[PDB]
């Protein structure tokens, strides 16, 4: 019923390692690219009439 | 074209020029706004204002003398202009105000009338001089929590809380001898002035040195002063430049000349040999712009400033300008470098040699205070002409390519994209 069994699981191990790594790496890249907006600071000085 | 300077007790510097009609004398101190603190910021500007006060100014006017002073970041200067004959009466007024009246200028009726003037002054600046207001803020964020970040005119808050004791405190720490240089420009000889000075003795606080601090550093950042009620958008952008007395002081100054300055309303300006003009003139991206290579003791700023009414295309203005700067690292041409050399000489000339001794005084004092001597105009040209395309390319690859920047702007700046967008344009994709 599942002749591809052994091969399928081998390909799975490769696929899951790459995607896991890619996922972790993307988070780091995203945080870096966002740091300027994230730590951004505002100050309000009411304009005179 | 003579740079004469000798030290006896006080370091005396002069630059004589026969045909002049007038002559100027004064002292220049090796300490300015970069020596103040966030809380006594504005002390130097205050001094300048009392030194020019109605009382003190009326005394020299009777005598036929004129007063002038300028506050900068690394230095400060007090100057008295006169005819070629009264080159001595200036030295009397100078000593009279810095030793005898260093307590008469600080009365409770003069200081209060002066303080009220600098307050309406600095306030007026922040309310209307947008381009300078922005350039001042550029230094503010670029060098934050460091000396160069302090505005020369001082902040309205550190100003209204400043007292006479602070003036004295600063004066007793920076208006010293080892941190001073007596300058003389106009027509008078080096040996003419040096005599009238070595005559009157008295050291007055000798051996004393000013306090030290922490070295100035650049930080990629920005400050956005949005104001939708203004009719334009004023922005200034820069990378860490070159300090005075740097091997690249000139390459940088030349690099800025390549893009130079522009004024969309002056017909001749539109015809200049700047490639950037082909891009910005199609949709009229700005009313004007001007590049610069500001230099100071510890650091500098290389970039440009611009003003625009095309508030919906600011990203193109910034994008094209930054694409042109990319070229300095990879494709600047020989003829662009050459066009720059000529134009740099022309502007450097008009600065070092105008028909006004007061400018000469400031330049002379400022230079001798940082490098113990002045570089002759002719010596500069030799260095300028020696610059090759390879030099510009090596410099840009270090200061411009993929380097942090500093930004500041006011007015209708909604169209000025985020930091990372601008920051990304400091380079190009390649295989």
């Amino acid at each position: 019923a599942e002749p591809e069994h052994d091969e399928r699981k081998r390909l799975g191990l490769k696929t899951v390692i790459i995607l896991s790594s890619l996922y972790l790496l993307s988070i780091w890249v995203k945080k870096f690219k966002w740091a300027g907006i994230k730590t951004r600071k505002f100050v309000f000085n009411p304009p005179k009439p | 074209a003579e740079v004469t300077q000798l030290s006896n007790g006080i370091v005396v510097a002069t630059e004589h020029n026969p045909s002049a009609h007038t002559a100027s004398v004064g002292v220049v101190f090796g300490s300015g706004a970069a020596n103040e603190n966030p809380y006594n910021n504005g002390v130097s500007n205050l001094w300048k204002n009392i030194f020019l006060s109605k009382e003190n100014s009326a005394v020299a006017a009777k005598e036929g003398l004129a007063l002038s002073s300028n506050i900068s970041r690394d230095f400060q200067s007090y100057i008295v202009s006169s005819l070629p004959g009264s080159t001595d009466k200036s030295l009397d007024f100078l000593n009279q105000s810095f030793i005898q009246q260093k307590a008469n200028l600080l009365s409770s009726s003069n200081f209060e009338a002066t303080k009220k003037s600098v307050l309406k002054q600095v306030q007026d600046f922040e309310d209307n001089d947008h381009p300078n207001r922005v350039l001042e803020h550029l230094h503010s964020t670029a060098f934050q929590n460091t000396p160069l970040s302090l505005p020369t005119r001082g902040t309205l808050e550190s100003l209204e809380n400043l007292v006479v004791a602070d003036l004295e405190s600063f004066a007793n720490n920076h208006f010293l001898n080892s941190n001073a240089v007596v300058v003389g420009t106009g027509n008078i000889k080096h040996e003419d002035l040096v005599n009238s000075i070595e005559s009157k003795n008295l050291s007055l606080q000798t051996g004393t040195k000013p306090v030290l601090k922490k070295k100035a550093a650049f930080l990629g950042s920005e400050v956005r002063l949005r104001d939708d009620t203004l009719p334009k958008a004023w922005i200034s952008l820069a990378v860490e430049g070159e300090p005075v007395n740097s091997p690249n002081y000139f390459v940088a100054k030349l690099a800025a000349q390549i893009f130079g300055s522009y004024n969309a309303f002056e017909p001749a300006s539109r015809l200049q040999g700047i490639k950037l003009l082909d891009n910005i003139q199609e949709y009229q991206l700005c009313d004007n712009f001007n590049h610069f290579s500001l230099s100071y003791k510890d650091s500098g700023l290389w970039g440009f400033s611009t003003a625009t009414r095309n508030v919906t295309m600011i990203d193109d203005l910034i994008h094209f300008t930054l694409k042109q700067w990319n070229r300095l690292t990879i494709s600047v041409t020989d003829t662009e470098v050459e066009r720059a050399k000529s134009l740099l000489k022309l502007q450097l000339g008009q600065l070092y040699e105008s028909g006004n001794p007061v400018n000469d005084a400031n330049l002379l004092g400022a230079e001798v205070l940082i490098k113990g001597s002045k570089l002759s105009l002719g010596e500069a040209f030799k260095k300028i002409d020696a610059i090759t395309v390879k030099d510009v390319k090596a410099w840009a690859g270090k200061r411009l390519w993929d380097q942090d920047i500093a930004i500041a702007g006011t007015g209708q700046i909604e169209g000025l994209l985020d930091y990372m967008r601008i920051r990304s344009d400091m380079s190009m994709m390649r295989w």
